[PDB]
């Protein structure tokens, strides 16, 4: 079981990517459908869209899905191109911290609205 | 050649020397689109951050999006993202079985994909505006 | 002492069908063994085999091995040993079923348009058998067999030296074979492989003609190494020209076509094979069906076009389905080389060189034999031969279809099963002085120092041409005579031939050159033999002697080498067996 | 007509770096010939030019070469397909693999992966058949398109994933072969086989690029077989 890979094994990675892909496609449609039904976006409409339990919960489920998905993803890429161990681990570290911060900042932004 | 040990055989790897099918282009762009989108999220989170902080914030974001230079970038992000979703779905379909794994069926999938991407990309541009 | 050495209890020179079946068996016996090859094992000519493996299994229909003996003996022309053939046919089934348990992709039986039966190896109708006894897996039975066999040497972890070129055998002061020398094509280094047993399985060498079904590899390196060492060759004039080779291509097309119901026709729309062999039809023997079509060309009644004077191998009538299911490999070689979809049009076929029946004389145990001063069989210490390079005397003067592969596995395995016993018998064999080893390096040294010599291409080209014209399907004294002399001319010529590439890293030229020598010694023996025989038998057809000499030429013509010194020609024979068998009339 | 060729050359002891050499083989404009034919002629003009060849009929797998950017067999690639006026015919070794000399690449890593997947039948021996094994045409049909592989390496040589993880990712050929045993009625270690392929590289590095299917001389489809392996994996590990 590779330490940098999220999945315990290959199949695990296969699934996690496909599950999050799906959840992320719904969310995107959700966000797109809103913007294509907005026209002129007012501060009142914007905050109104987020003050919604539904939007908060979906937005955070997405960010969380991104962590899992982008992690496995960026990981596969680095495995192909960054062959020097030391360098690759630094990148994975930078990347995973970034993903975790995305989610943490997401919470901070959401409860603040 | 390590220290006191020589000759390491050559390898044919000039990419300009290799002819790549459309299917090969399709997937490599999916990989590139992904890395673009990884970065993209941060940028979008930042904007979303400003956007909701307060009225003055929503103003500051509304105006940043005003820059036409920014409009271009906000435009590629959505196109890269759009490309990635489409080709991703194409991907998942062959996996399961809603698409043939033959080569021809493969080039057809690839082509229809780019088409839908271009279309969505156009729509994205209309929104950024 | 500057030459490296690799000791093994065995050295199997050749990774063909028989070479691997043996290496596998020799290994099963707890014997250290090295397997050598010029190409990657899966590339040997065997991969190209189509038809199938004719063995009595009884699947397609009840059968017995004896019918296989009669069908075969009459097929050889009572020139093939009853002892050997018996053993092969009898040991047939077990040996084949052995391969299926190894995973060989056989075709299966049960439902078909108008047919039906259980999981047996599907046996197809084939040439020289009363009914269908040919186990076939699609059109690619050789590829199946070879690959399975390689997968097996992978499992049992056989030591394989891939892309190594065996030069000449190394003789013992007492005149025994004690290994050989070989060239690492990759790096170019030369090494002496010392062994208590040296098995040759270098296949045939139809490359001594201009149009053959064989591969660019079949240069009978085997033959050349045996002669240059002092070992004879039996019936080296007996060459089977396949009936359905592709005109202008020389690429093979299975006899199974006729077996699945293929027509062999002439421009006037008649099935001349029905007229030649009035009751046996296209199933007629190998030797026979060849002259039939070849004759229609002599009388100016042979079909012509871009490809050349051919015969139409009509198959289109069979279902496009059956052709795709049963002969997928055929439907492509035709399109690819013949530019004709068999599903709709017949195939431009012509008898072209195929199996070489002649080769190193051996006992069923694979051991190599030479004659005594009196002329008695004397086995050769440390030497064995299996496959096409060997004349165990099974196919005699006409190889029944699909028997060669059956040969490969049976005697290949026979050699392995008996190796330890044979070594016991010859006993211990002494070392070789740098002189003995040095000797083998001669052919190599020559080529490497000679650079201003003559261009091999011509010598090669001529070589093939002469053999093509003077030693074709039909031949005559006056002919051999001329060629036999041309050859001498060329053989001397070849002695000044040059080598342009003097590199190390994979030298294709050096190798091809070294193979030329074999092409030479091979074609030569072929001739002195062809001339010698005073009769028209199996593949041997002389207009001067239209009938087979039952009293005089009912024997194996032994070519008598002396290395590069002056030659000689002798005789041999084998009527005794278990169930008994008489010569007779040969009407197919 | 005349024919302008562009051929890859390299010899460890003369050259220290590869170079492309110009060749002109004036051929009879009669009919079409295979690229092997050309090479064999050119090699008469120039002996040093080395390359592999044998069966000559598209069945041994020896002459794998990259012709004008696409991999294929020199023995069956017609000069028609590769001739364009004014332009040369670029012939090079198979991509990724190390170059031994001229157009001959070390196929080592290729064969390796092949072995990793256990290319031979595995039957616990439980329930021995009287004679041969029970294989119904319908069961045997499943092997079609999976046992005709000739190990030419055109496929693996055309796959980027294989360029990056030559020894980690099995590659097209190897997976096609793995599947050949995974679906063989005669093989009794299918679940053991699947556990061996569940890591992150062996099978999952395949991104369905389909260059393998694109260049297979025997028209085989490794992508499809890999897809079936992946499915077996999900059935067994989820
Ligand atoms: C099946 C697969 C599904 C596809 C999936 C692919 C998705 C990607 C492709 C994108 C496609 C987008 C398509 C949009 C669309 O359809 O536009 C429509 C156009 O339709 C036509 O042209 C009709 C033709 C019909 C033909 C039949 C509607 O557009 P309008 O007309 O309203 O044009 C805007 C207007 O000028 C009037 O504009 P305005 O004045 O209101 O603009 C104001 C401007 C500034 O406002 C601010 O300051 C607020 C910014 C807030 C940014 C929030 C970002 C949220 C990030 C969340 C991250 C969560 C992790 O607003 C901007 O220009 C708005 C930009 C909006 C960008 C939205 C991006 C979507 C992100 C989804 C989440 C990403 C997930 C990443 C993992
Ligand atoms: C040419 C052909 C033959 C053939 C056939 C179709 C074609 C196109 N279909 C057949 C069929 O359906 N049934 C049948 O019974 N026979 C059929 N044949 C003939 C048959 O293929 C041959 O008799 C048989 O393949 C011979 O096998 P063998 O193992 O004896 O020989 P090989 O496969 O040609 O391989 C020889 C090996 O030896 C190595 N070698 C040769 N010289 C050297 C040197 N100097 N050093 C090291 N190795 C050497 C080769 O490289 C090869 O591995
Ligand atoms: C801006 C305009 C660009 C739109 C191109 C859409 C693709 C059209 C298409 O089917 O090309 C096929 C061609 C192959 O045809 P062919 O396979 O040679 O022949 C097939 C004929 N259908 O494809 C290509 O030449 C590569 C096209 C790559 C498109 C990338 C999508 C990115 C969108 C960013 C905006
Ligand atoms: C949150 C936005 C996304 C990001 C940042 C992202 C990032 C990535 C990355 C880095 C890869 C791996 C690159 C590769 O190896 O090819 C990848 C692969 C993939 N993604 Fe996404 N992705 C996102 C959204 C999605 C969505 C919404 C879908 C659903 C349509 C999706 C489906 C896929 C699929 C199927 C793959 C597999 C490609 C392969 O295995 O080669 N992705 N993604
Ligand atoms: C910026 C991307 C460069 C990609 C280069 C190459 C040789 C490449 C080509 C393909 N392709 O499918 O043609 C796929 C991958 N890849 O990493 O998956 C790949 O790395
Ligand atoms: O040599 C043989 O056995 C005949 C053969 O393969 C064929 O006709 O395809
Ligand atoms: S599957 Fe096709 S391309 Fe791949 S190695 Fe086998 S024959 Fe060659
Ligand atoms: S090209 Fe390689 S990525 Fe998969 S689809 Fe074929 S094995
Ligand atoms: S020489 Fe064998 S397939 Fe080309
Ligand atoms: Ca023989
Ligand atoms: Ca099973």
């Amino acid at each position: 079981s590779n330490a940098s890979a999220l999945g315990r094994n290959g199949v695990h990675d296969f699934i996690l990517v496909r599950a999050t892909a799906i959840v992320l496609t719904l969310y995107i449609i959700y966000m797109v459908g809103f913007f294509a039904t907005s026209g002129e976006l007012t501060y009142e409409v914007w905050i109104g869209f987020f003050a919604s339990a539904f939007t908060k919960v979906f937005t955070l489920l997405a960010l969380f899905s991104i962590l899992i998905h982008a992690w496995i993803g960026m990981w596969q890429v680095l495995t192909d191109y960054v062959k020097p161990l030391a360098l690759r681990l630094m990148l994975q570290l930078v990347i995973v911290v970034a993903l975790v911060v995305y989610v943490i900042y997401g919470f901070v932004v959401v409860w603040g609205v | 050649m390590i220290r006191n040990v020589k000759k390491q055989r050559p390898v044919n790897l000039d990419l300009q020397t290799i002819r790549f099918p459309i299917t090969a282009i399709a997937s490599i762009l999916h990989r590139v689109s992904g890395v673009i989108t990884f970065v993209a999220v941060g940028i979008l989170l930042w904007l979303l951050g400003t956007s909701l902080s307060s009225p003055e914030g929503f103003e500051q974001a509304s105006a940043i999006m005003g820059s036409f230079f920014v409009k271009f970038i906000m435009w590629g992000i959505l196109t890269a993202l759009a490309y990635h979703v489409v080709v991703g779905i194409r991907h998942m379909m062959m996996d399961f079985g809603y698409l043939e794994e033959t080569f021809e069926a493969g080039k057809r999938s690839a082509k229809i994909s780019f088409v839908i991407t271009v279309v969505l990309s156009l729509l994205a541009g209309v929104l950024v505006w | 002492m500057k030459l490296p050495v690799r000791e093994f209890d065995a050295v199997v020179i050749g990774a063909g069908g028989a070479g691997m079946r043996a290496a596998l068996q020799i290994s099963q016996s707890g014997q250290t063994c090295a397997l050598l090859s010029k190409v990657f094992p899966t590339r040997s000519h065997t991969v190209s085999a189509q038809g199938g493996i004719t063995v009595a299994l009884g699947n397609t229909h009840e059968d017995n091995w004896e019918w296989h003996m009669y069908d075969t003996v009459k097929g050889s022309d009572y020139i093939g040993d009853q002892d050997a053939i018996e053993y092969m046919c009898k040991t047939g089934p077990e040996a084949i079923l052995e391969l299926e348990h190894m995973g060989l992709p056989f075709s299966r039986l049960d439902d078909g348009r108008i047919y039906q039966r259980p999981f047996g190896g599907q046996s197809k109708n084939f040439g020289g058998e009363q009914a269908a006894r040919t186990a076939a897996a699609a059109d690619r039975t050789g590829h199946a067999l070879l690959h399975t066999l390689y997968q097996q040497n992978l499992k049992n972890h056989t030591t394989i030296f891939s892309e190594w070129y065996a030069l000449d055998l190394v003789k013992n002061q007492d005149g025994a074979v004690v290994g050989c020398t070989a060239l690492c094509i990759e790096t170019g280094e030369v090494v002496y492989f010392k062994a208590r047993a040296t098995v040759l399985a270098t296949g045939g060498a139809g490359r001594i003609y201009q149009s053959t079904t064989n591969a660019h590899i079949n240069t009978g390196d085997g033959v050349g190494m045996a002669i240059r060492a002092g070992v004879p060759v039996q019936d080296m004039e007996m060459w089977q020209f396949h009936p359905t080779g592709i005109a202008g291509a020389g690429v093979l097309v299975t006899e199974g076509c006729r077996g699945e119901g293929g027509y062999l026709l002439n421009k006037h729309g008649e099935r001349f094979m029905e007229r030649y062999a009035p009751n046996a039809k296209d199933l007629a023997g190998r030797d026979v069906v060849a002259r039939s079509i070849m004759i229609e060309i002599r009388e100016g009644r042979g079909c012509d076009g871009p490809w050349g004077p051919h015969a139409k191998l009509k198959l289109d009538h069979l279902g496009k389905e059956v052709l795709e299911s049963r002969l997928p490999g055929i439907l492509e070689l035709s399109r690819t080389f013949a530019h004709v979809d068999p599903v709709k049009e017949p195939i431009p076929v012509i008898p072209t060189c195929h199996y070489m029946m002649g080769g190193i004389p051996t006992k069923v145990t694979g051991q190599a034999l030479t004659v005594n001063e009196k002329g008695e069989d004397v086995v050769v210490p440390g030497l064995f031969a299996v496959g096409e390079i060997a004349c165990v005397s099974v196919h005699g003067a006409n190889r029944l279809g699909g028997n060669s592969l059956l040969d490969l596995v049976v005697f290949g395995r026979a050699a392995g099963l008996h190796l330890q016993e044979s070594i016991a018998e010859q006993g211990a064999l002494r070392d070789a002085s740098e002189s003995d080893v040095e000797a083998s390096l001669d052919r190599l040294n020559r080529w490497n120092n000679n650079r201003n010599g003559e261009d091999p291409v011509a010598i090669r080209k001529a070589l093939q041409e002469c053999m093509q014209h003077n030693f074709s399907v039909f031949r005559e004294g006056d002919a051999m005579a001329k060629g036999l002399e041309q050859l001498k001319v060329i053989r001397e010529r070849l002695k000044n031939a040059r080598l342009d590439d003097t590199s190390s890293e994979f030298n294709t030229q050096r190798v091809e050159c070294l193979e030329l020598d074999n092409l030479m010694e091979t074609a030569y023996a072929t001739a002195v033999s062809a001339n010698f025989r005073t009769e028209s038998r199996g593949a041997h057809s002389r207009f001067d002697f239209p009938d087979r000499d039952d009293e005089n030429w009912l024997c194996h013509s032994l070519y008598l080498p002396e290395s590069e010194s002056m030659t000689r020609r002798s005789v041999n024979m084998e009527p005794k067996l278990r169930p008994a068998f008489p010569p007779k009339i040969r009407t197919y | 007509m005349r024919l302008e060729f562009s051929i890859y050359r390299y010899n460890p002891d003369v050259d220290d770096a590869p170079r492309m050499q110009d060749y002109t083989l004036e051929a009879d404009e009669g009919r079409d010939m295979m690229l092997l034919d050309a090479l064999i002629q050119l090699k008469e003009k120039d002996p040093s030019l080395s390359f592999r060849r044998s069966c000559r009929e598209g069945v041994c797998g020896s002459d794998g070469l990259n012709m004008n950017g696409k991999n294929g067999l020199a023995c069956i690639t017609p000069i028609s397909a590769l001739n364009q006026p004014g332009k040369k015919i670029v012939i090079r070794p198979l991509p990724g693999l190390p170059v031994i000399r001229d157009l001959v690449v070390d196929m080592g890593q290729f064969y390796a992966q092949y072995e990793k997947i256990k290319p031979y039948l595995l039957n616990n021996g439980q329930n021995p058949p009287a004679r041969e094994h029970l294989q119904m045409p319908e069961q045997r049909e499943k092997l079609d398109g999976l046992y005709e592989c000739i190990l030419c390496a055109c496929c693996s040589t055309s796959c980027p994933s294989f360029w990056w993880n030559p020894d980690k990712f099995i590659g097209p050929a190897g997976l096609l072969a793995a599947y050949r045993f995974l679906i063989d009625s005669r093989d009794t270690e299918t679940d053991s086989r699947l556990d061996g392929l569940s890591d992150a590289f062996s099978v999952f590095r395949c991104h369905s690029i389909m260059n393998c299917v694109s260049v297979c001389p025997k028209g085989l489809n490794p992508t499809r077989a890999i897809g079936h392996i992946k499915s077996m994996l999900l059935q067994r590990n989820a």
